[PDB]
């Protein structure tokens, strides 16, 4: 099948438009074929679309290109760093994807994701709809999108960030959460579980149009340092 | 001289046709009468030929040469758009504006026939398109040349895109052309932002404005120095936007590149805002009739973001920290009769007064309206003659005789009464 | 010498006006109370219900002229 790979890479090379250093891609991609590489790079090549990718790699860098939609995908494409492409939405995603970064893209909605996708980053995208999240989502990042909505948080969401969206209401953070950032959202209030957390979690909620009496509620709670909840901040200059 | 003869000959023939008698003979006196009746039109035609003599080549019982000269000029300006040079073209447009605007006014061309009317209708749509493109040129292109010459190509392309979008229906007082212009300007600003930096331009996630004191990071997203100091207090090593582990030894600083880029983007936004404001003021709010409901509603919507207030601009990228209130749109609407604008102004007042931007002790807000209403009346009265002033003073007397008086608030009628009384 | 002074008129004039209005020769005069103070305090006939029946909506204001534009431009 290697010959078909050589054909498709050289022919997509025939698509050479201005700026697209697909020749350099050809050295790298053929090299990947020759080693059967675990790691590959195509980032910063100003590419706009890709042909079939090698199957045996467990990593692919395509960041800083002009891509808008992607071709067939490896079975074991564990780690993709697709930051700053022009993606609108992505094809069927692989099983063992344990980390994916799609930040700075133009995406609007993503499909089903793995069980062990411990890290996700889609910052600065245009998401509008979030499917259910996995049991082991150690990180969820959705900032920069246009969401005023959010599904429940998974059991294992240690790190969370939500700022720059339009969130008006937030589900509860579990005991595993340790660093929440909720700045400049449209939140109405922050619920009580956020206090029950450990005494070391940073929670920034500034920039939100939160309930002033709810603020004073947290004021009475915070003037009682006897509670070992986290440190909550609502504004800074 | 041949064309002036044809014009004055047609004027004489028309005037004599209206002599209450036939044209049995056409004596010399009628020629003087024609000059007296059509002096301004003929002088204006002469001015046009003087400014753009080329029109003569294009020209090769009713006075029509002026209208066809105007049509020829709008053709020999749409064709020669930006040629020979932007400054010469803009300056020619300017010089022609006064005569072309005269020809396009019902006063200057009272009673002319149907061919002249249809010609003037087309000349109006053409002049609207030319003037809009000229304002875009004057504000965005010329400024871009000096400040951010890198963009002159994009501005030049978008000039022809604007001309192409305004072509069919150039009545910017309607909805479709207005939205098309706003959309084109937004695409142009977006493309300029993508061009001035291949990663684009984004505001800091802390202040959500331009990244004053721009600081980049190993993640390429931009923030501010002061915000990064306030953030780095302790236990807060990682960026907020991405949760990247900053090296323990990290120390921030400013990248000159990004401050230059931001300054260029701000200059560009300022020029585009000036173009939009000029188009609204001069083109949209021009006639002896207010723009349609959709235009005014969109403009009132543009003042506020979903509340926070901002200057008149189609870009949701600048906002006044405090809810500032300003008088522009109010003055524009008040250019017309209060009877027509009452519901728009009362909607604007109820919108501001909806706890969106003011809280209580509103006595200053009402003063703003009253002052503008006072200005509006003064503006109209300064056009009046002496006998108009006397008739006005008598009408106002019988109004003060007719005047006779809910609580806890005021309306635009009450405020207009307060102004008139004052 | 003179120009430094004119810059501060917006404050210096309200100060002088206060010192003058509160002088016994004036502070008990009704016309002065109308011009410099709020008459609602000493005229019970004045309504106090509607926002329009305040003191400021019924106060004077600068008439705009060419001279005032000239001065503003120079400043
Ligand atoms: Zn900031
Ligand atoms: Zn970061």
């Amino acid at each position: 099948c290697n010959e078909y790979y050589l054909k498709v890479w050289s022919e997509w090379e025939r698509n050479g438009t201005p700026g697209e250093q697909r020749n350099i891609a050809f050295n790298r991609l053929k090299i990947c074929l020759q080693n059967q590489e675990a790691e590959l790079n195509l980032s910063e090549l100003d590419l706009k679309t890709l042909p079939d990718l090698p199957p045996q790699i467990t990593t692919l860098e395509i960041r800083k290109n002009l891509l808008t939609h992607l071709p067939d995908l490896p079975p074991m494409l564990k780690v993709i760093h697709a930051q700053f492409n022009q993606l609108e939405s992505l094809p069927a995603l692989p099983e063992t994807l344990e980390e994916l970064n799609a930040g700075d893209n133009k995406i609007k909605e993503l499909p089903f994701l793995p069980e062990n996708l411990t890290h996700l980053r889609v910052h600065n995208n245009r998401l509008h709809i979030l499917p259910l999240l996995p049991p082991e989502l150690k990180l969820l990042v959705v900032s920069g999108n246009r969401l005023d909505s959010i599904p429940p948080f998974p059991d294992k969401l240690e790190g969370l960030a939500l700022a720059n969206n339009f969130i008006e209401q937030l589900p509860e953070l579990p005991f595993s959460m340790n660093r929440a950032v909720l700045m400049n959202n449209n939140l109405t209030t922050l619920p009580e579980s956020v206090l029950r957390l450990a005494q070391n979690a940073f929670v920034n909620v500034a920039g939100n149009p939160l309930s002033g009496h709810t603020m004073r509620t947290l004021q009475q709670i915070t003037t009682g340092p006897d509670y070992s909840g986290p440190q909550i901040f609502f504004s800074m200059g | 001289l041949k064309f002036l003869q044809m014009a004055l000959w047609s004027c004489t023939r028309k005037l004599k046709a209206a002599s209450e008698a036939p044209e049995e003979e056409v004596s010399l006196p009628w020629v003087h009468l024609a000059y007296q009746r059509f002096r301004s039109r003929l002088q204006n035609f002469s001015r046009i030929l003087t400014i753009y003599p080329q029109v003569l080549h294009s020209l090769m019982c009713e006075m029509t040469l002026d209208a066809f000269a105007a049509m020829a000029c709008t053709e020999m300006l749409t064709r020669n758009t930006l040629k020979p040079s932007p400054q010469a073209w803009l300056q020619l447009v300017k010089n022609l504006s006064m005569p072309l605007e005269l020809i396009c006014s019902d006063e200057h061309m009272q009673g002319s026939g149907s061919l002249a009317q249809a010609v003037i209708r087309e000349v109006r749509a053409q002049w609207s398109r030319i003037f809009s493109t000229a304002l875009f040129v004057e504000h965005v292109l010329l400024g871009t040349e000096s400040r951010v010459p890198e963009l002159q190509g994009l501005v030049t392309e978008h000039v022809f895109l604007l001309d192409k979008c305004l072509r069919e229906n150039s009545d910017v007082k309607t909805h479709g052309p207005f939205e098309a212009v706003m959309r084109t300007l937004c695409e142009c600003k977006e493309t300029a932002s993508k061009t001035l930096s291949r990663f684009g331009i984004q505001p800091c996630s802390i202040c959500l404005g331009d990244a004053k004191d721009p600081v980049c990071l190993p993640c390429d997203h931009v923030h501010c120095l002061r915000c990064l100091r306030a953030w780095f207090a302790s236990e807060q090593m990682i960026c907020p936007y991405c949760l990247t582990a900053l090296p323990d030894e990290f120390s921030p600083a400013v990248s000159q590149a990004h401050r230059e880029a931001i300054e260029k983007h701000a200059r560009f936004r300022q020029m585009c805002n000036s173009f939009f404001v000029d188009l609204v003021s001069t083109i949209c709010f021009k006639d002896n009739a207010p723009p349609e409901k959709e235009v005014i509603e969109s403009l009132l919507s543009l003042l506020f973001v979903q509340e926070h207030t901002k200057s008149l601009s189609p870009f949701n990228d600048v906002v006044d920290k405090t809810p500032v209130i300003r008088s522009v749109i109010l003055k524009l609407l008040l250019k017309y009769s209060f009877h027509d604008v009452k519901d728009y102004i009362q909607e604007y007042l109820t919108l501001l007064k909806k706890k969106a931007f003011i809280t209580e002790d509103k006595t200053e807000l009402y003063m703003l309206f009253i002052n503008c209403l006072e200005d509006s009346i003064l503006e109209k009265t300064s056009a009046y003659s002496r006998n108009d002033e006397l008739n006005h003073l008598e009408e106002e007397g019988r109004f003060l005789k007719a005047y006779s008086p809910p609580a806890n608030e005021a309306s635009v009628e009450y405020l207009q009464e307060v102004a008139r009384i004052r | 010498v003179i120009s430094p002074e004119l810059e501060h008129l917006d404050k210096t004039l309200p100060t002088m006006n206060n010192l003058i209005s509160q002088d016994k020769r004036i502070s008990s005069n009704p016309v002065a109370k109308i011009i410099y103070g709020d008459p609602v305090t000493f005229l019970p006939h004045l309504p106090r219900k509607s926002v329009v029946h305040c003191s400021k909506i019924w106060s004077c204001r600068k008439r705009i002229t060419v001279e005032y534009l000239q001065h503003i431009v120079e400043q």
